[PDB]
RNA sequence: UCUGGGUCGGGGUUUCGUACGUAGCAGAGCAGCUCCCUCGCUGCGAUCUAUUGAAAGUCAGCCCUCGACACAAGGGUUUGU
RNA sequence: CGUUCAUAGCGACGUCGCUUUUUGAUCCUUCGAUGUCGGCUCUUCCUAUCAUUGUGAAGCAGAAUUCACCAAGCGUUGGAUUGUUCACCCACUAAUAGGGAACGUGAGCUGGGUUUAGACCGUCGUGAGACAGGUUAGUUUUACCCUACUGAUGAUGUGUUGUUGCCAUGGUAAUCCUGCUCAGUACGAGAGGAACCGCAGGUUCAGACAUUUGGUGUAUGUGCUUGGCUGAGGAGCCAAUGGGGCGAAGCUACCAUCUGUGGGAUUAUGACUGAACGCCUCUAAGUCAGAAUCCCGCCCAGGCGGAACGAUACGGCAGCGCCGC
RNA sequence: GAAUGGAUGAACGAGAUUCCCACUGUCCCUACCUACUAUCCAGCGAAACCACAGCCAAGGGAACGGGCUUGGCGGAAUCAG
RNA sequence: CCUCUGGCAUGUUGGAACAAUGUAGGUAAGGGAAGUCGGCAAGCCGGAUCCGUAACUUCGGGAUAAGGAUUGGCUCUAAGG
RNA sequence: UGGCCAUGGAAGUCGGAAUCCGCUAAGGAGUGUGUAACAACUCACCUGCCGAAUCAACUAGCCCUGAAAAUGGAUGGCGCU
RNA sequence: AGGGCGAAGCCAGAGGAAACUCUGGUGGAGGUCCGUAGCGGUCCUGACGUGCAAAUCGGUCGUCCGACCUGGGUAUAGGGG
């Protein structure tokens, strides 16, 4: 119901955020950000809570050499919450996911940002810590 | 050939000759339409941008994720000491336009105001409206005055009051008080005029014009930035590193064959000190100034029902590059045009406001009052004196 | 508006100001300003640093 | 002459992070002298504690002073229905 | 052909056209030189409309759709390979439409490619040498003139001066999307599966701003530290800003925050009354609804265009304003 | 395609490519700072270039006009770009 | 890089400002070559001591391969004539 | 009158050779709709009302559709019914 | 300049029945490596481009005991060197 609000989005296309679920992937080469019309010369950028296409660069060879959807869960670029607290996360991080928002993994190492948790429920269910 | 990859053009043509504004005091380019029905009122005011700060508030837009969640919010303090009406000035409709018809000035006029009428006051003998004010004490003059007012009753349509600021009461350097025509919007012109004739020489405070949680339009001149290149002034792409004759430029001004450079092409020139009328700036707080019943009432500014301390909106060490706001002020949401100290015209909206957001009632929870002259960490001096304890300066 | 305390210095942090850090261990820190946060990230033991609360508690200052 | 604006000073604010000096039974050890006492005394000795959120800067485009000091109708060129 | 049915969509055999974003013809212009491809950057136009608004069509149940109309307001992206144009692939998207401006744009760049001289290879040549055959290395000049544009002083007028104002004319701006709700509802055998009004937000664009987060930082602010140098201490300096922490103010970032509006005429279209044509017809006279259009509004600038009001040279020589003659 | 040398090849190369790690304002996307300029002033003081000149639309015209035709129009003297 | 001896007056001028463009330096959040014909440019790396060192090889090399750790100040000890 | 060819079904009706008589006031061995095929529907001859012209096929005048380009624009301009 | 690598020869010790082999030193080879002066002149396609300059400047670079650099003297002269 209640919609997202924009947040300072510090993952341009070209990032390798570390996969923080138990798949067997280690990295997630963001090749594109979902739901970006975009402008000339401008890199598509995914903050936290953003869907994303993601090649795996290192990990299991099942996953390597193909594209998966993914979600950004933490991010090192400090966004501002509506309550006027800026927040950043120590590492950029995501999870491999399917089109309809379900995880293909099962358990999320590390904390998930609540911008991502509220917007992705199945991620939120497998997230131990939030914010 | 066509440009390969499309892109929307940089900057708006709806804003140009991007030149240094003639005026300093921002003109009200249109007052609202006076319905004749609702009672008489002033449509505009003239404040001063003293400074910014936080607020905190519970928000009540149901549906949002932020419903019943305390957000913070930036705000401008516009110090607005009461204006003095010193004139009225009748207008009449014509097919040519809207001719000024008759200006009746008050009797007594301050040196605050009289300042304005001379380019050099030190050197003048201060002889303005001297033979004028003779009119206000005889049979002949008073009669002519009445006939002028009667004529305005017969003929005029639009009536604007002339008021001016109380430059006296500010922390600014200048004494030369800003005048301004403000339009009286209300009932019939005869009623309209006798209201302004009653208000003559009198104070008018801010609360008489505006009310709380009201969208108003801020009108002013932008913070000026001098000569600026095209990359600053139009936000054109920089060219790359290797460019031989510089790179904060536009490469192709224009095509060959309209063999002129067009008005739509980006060139370097004056950036800033433009006239600009930002609209829909909601008044969160109309704040009561310092006053005396026995001791000072400094509290009445930045105290909220939920805070209850003894603050004023003045932060520690004052608003920077300004002063103390010792007078009544408004507190708009967000930034507004111009610099610190800049004279600023407020104006009631041109527009029938009926959006959820524009009828929202603002209850403030907390005004930040920490210094802006560095990273502040104490809200008030008494709090600081508590936290630190005693210092070597004792 | 729950005023928080700076995880380095000890000062209160009013709603507006400062920054919130969320380490992957899964614990969070609040910093009044960058000055605190830099000393935190460079691993400065705030009890060694005079101007913090933790130092002054340690050295019995005031009282 | 709303006596004013200005310089200096004083507060406030704020930046940095605790000055010099002095004292110490703090100080890894070392030495000189002896009362060869090794807590003897005296010296060297990074650093430490205390004095000390100290010192220092803070409009030059921060805020208030009404404290000290002078200085404030002065000059030149104009223009007429 | 389309089960059936020439024309929903198509369309053979024939035929009539437009177009100059293809390539040819041609050689009128330029050989006392008009800088020869592509990309970047920027502006503007066209429509032969991909999307978006409003609509007619279907072989349109819904969803998806192709066909057509008004229509160019607003958009039309990120990459891999290639010097490329072109091409192709991945990804996102509402859509990844097509062009023009000396095949826009070298005193705007770049110079990868063509296209000197150095060299290699292949084929051809007795050979010098040749090759829209491949390769590698190879100088990208000048603006202070005039205009145009950008901003900047001014100009004639109004007796002089100041004021607060009006407004001729120019410009002009907003965009599209998601989610929730309607609703697993209409529609449909089911599978699937809408829409209007609301509500919450976001894209791109525009205009600001610095409370906050970030950036800068020679306040050369305050520590810390290298080498040297004032006999040492203290206090300092030098090393083209010695180096580095932290850093006020100030600039400043979708890297922070705020704001972005209302009418009128109508177009396509669908209608009314209604003849022409004893009926019927949206039309012939007459009338209605009607839009990302257009015109204005708001918004920016403000005319060899005006306005009301103020004060109008005590003087040491002054000089003027009215009035009447 | 075999001393018009063929195939090879460690070491070496301001030689020609391709990828990876690191690293970065190359870029997303631009921003702030410093010095010397440019700027204004005193003094000093060149050059190239120059038919006349210098606002446009369209027309025709040696088939892309500043000048011609028909329209739009036109306001001293200048400054930085 | 800083200093004494000796030598100079900043390289054919001065002053006031601190705009745009530049020339020469720097710094940048998150990402890290997505830029571009092409990592061009800049950045990383750098000294020393101690470990540790691959493929390949003409057995000489490769080799500072790579990859690691340490480094200051102070007060002592031991070892070298 | 399931007329005949065609069976895959065409008793008027995908198509084609046929193609007349009766009743007749008069209805084609059938214009279509549609059917597996019928059915059902629909398309002359005649009336009832109303009250003088009505209707077809060609043809040529003006006008209109056909009729899409990129700086803003040209019956020469203003304009003109 | 200053460093690096450490070739032959030489010493000792250990093994070997012999052949000889290992280990530690010493030794200081080389159109050897780094790198100054020197000589050069890669890239920035940087600066400059009516220049400082009719080819210069800055950083970045190649080489730096050898087919090394370099003064003076001397030889070769135009279809000739
Ligand atoms: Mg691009
Ligand atoms: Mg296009
Ligand atoms: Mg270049
Ligand atoms: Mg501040
Ligand atoms: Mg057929
Ligand atoms: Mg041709
Ligand atoms: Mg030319
Ligand atoms: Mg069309
Ligand atoms: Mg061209
Ligand atoms: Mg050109
Ligand atoms: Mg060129
Ligand atoms: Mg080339
Ligand atoms: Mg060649
Ligand atoms: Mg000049
Ligand atoms: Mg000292
Ligand atoms: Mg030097
Ligand atoms: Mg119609
Ligand atoms: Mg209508
Ligand atoms: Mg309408
Ligand atoms: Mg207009
Ligand atoms: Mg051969
Ligand atoms: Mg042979
Ligand atoms: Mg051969
Ligand atoms: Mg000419
Ligand atoms: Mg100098
Ligand atoms: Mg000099
Ligand atoms: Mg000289
Ligand atoms: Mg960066
Ligand atoms: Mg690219
Ligand atoms: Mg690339
Ligand atoms: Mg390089
Ligand atoms: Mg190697
Ligand atoms: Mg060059
Ligand atoms: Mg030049
Ligand atoms: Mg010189």
């Amino acid at each position: 119901s209640g919609a997202k609000f924009r947040i300072s989005l510090g993952l341009p296309v070209g990032a390798v955020i570390n996969c923080a679920d138990n798949t067997g992937a280690k990295n997630l080469y963001i090749i594109s950000v979902k739901g970006i019309k975009g402008r000339l010369n401008r890199l598509p950028a995914a903050g936290v809570g953003d869907m994303v296409m993601a090649t795996v660069k290192k990990g299991k060879p099942e996953l390597r050499k193909k594209v998966h959807p993914a979600v950004v869960i933490r991010q090192r670029k400090s966004y501002r919450r509506k309550d006027g607290v800026f927040l950043y996360f120590e590492d950029n991080a995501g999870v491999i996911v399917n089109n309809k928002g379900e995880m293909k993994g099962s358990a999320i190492t590390g904390p998930v940002a609540k911008e991502c948790a509220d917007l992705w429920p199945r991620i939120a269910s497998n997230a131990g810590s939030i914010a | 050939s066509h440009r390969k990859f499309s892109a929307p053009r940089h900057g708006s043509l709806g804003f140009l000759p991007r030149k240094r504004s003639s005026r300093h005091r921002g003109k009200v380019k249109s007052f609202p339409k006076d319905d004749p029905s609702k009672p008489v009122h002033l449509t505009a005011f003239l404040g001063y941008k003293a400074g910014m700060t936080h607020i905190v508030r519970e928000v009540d837009r149901p549906g949002s994720k932020v419903n019943k969640k305390e957000v913070v919010e930036a705000v401008t303090i516009v110090e607005t000491p009461p204006m003095v009406v010193v004139g009225i000035v009748g207008y009449v409709e014509t097919p040519r336009g809207l001719r000024t018809f008759k200006t009746v000035f008050a009797e007594h006029i301050s040196d605050e105001c009289k300042r304005r009428f001379y380019k050099n006051w030190h050197k003048s003998k201060k002889k303005a409206f001297t033979k004028y004010c003779k009119k206000w004490q005889d049979d002949a003059g008073k009669r002519q005055l009445d006939k002028d007012f009667s004529s305005m009753k017969k003929y005029c349509q639009v009536i604007r009051v002339l008021a001016h600021t109380q430059m006296r009461l500010l922390p600014l350097r200048q004494k030369k008080a800003h005048l301004m025509e403000i339009q009286v919007n209300g009932g019939t012109v005869a009623e309209k005029l006798d209201w302004a004739r009653e208000r003559l020489e009198q104070q008018v405070p801010v609360s008489q014009v505006f009310g709380q949680d009201e969208m108003i339009d801020v009108i002013g001149v932008t913070k000026g930035k001098g000569y600026k290149g095209v990359t600053s002034r139009w936000h054109t792409k920089k060219l790359p590193r290797k460019t031989h004759r510089g790179l904060r430029k536009v490469a192709c001004i224009g095509a060959w064959h309209p063999a002129r450079v067009a008005f739509s092409v980006a060139r370097a020139g004056q950036k800033g000190y433009h006239h600009r009328t930002e609209i829909n700036k909601k008044i969160y707080k109309i704040g009561q100034g310092y006053l005396i019943k026995d001791g000072k009432l400094i509290k009445n500014n930045a105290s909220t029902d939920y805070d209850l301390s003894d603050k004023s909106i003045n932060p520690l060490g004052g608003f920077v590059h300004y002063g103390e706001v010792t007078n009544d002020f408004v507190m708009l949401k967000g930034c507004v045009v111009g610099t610190k100290k800049r004279v600023l015209t407020l104006r009631k909206s041109l527009l029938v406001q009926t959006k959820r957001r524009a009828l929202e009632k603002i209850d403030l929870k907390f005004i930040d009052t920490t210094s802006k002259f560095g990273h502040g960490r104490f809200q008030t001096v008494e709090e600081k004196k508590a936290f630190m304890g005693p210092l070597k300066k004792d | 508006m729950k005023v928080e305390l700076c995880s380095f210095s000890g000062y209160k942090i009013y709603p507006g100001h400062g920054r919130r850090y969320a380490r992957t261990d899964g614990k969070v820190f609040q910093f009044l300003n960058a000055k605190c946060e830099s000393a935190f990230l460079s691993k400065r033991n705030p009890r060694q640093i005079n101007w913090t609360v933790l130092y002054r508690r340690k050295h019995k200052k005031g009282q």
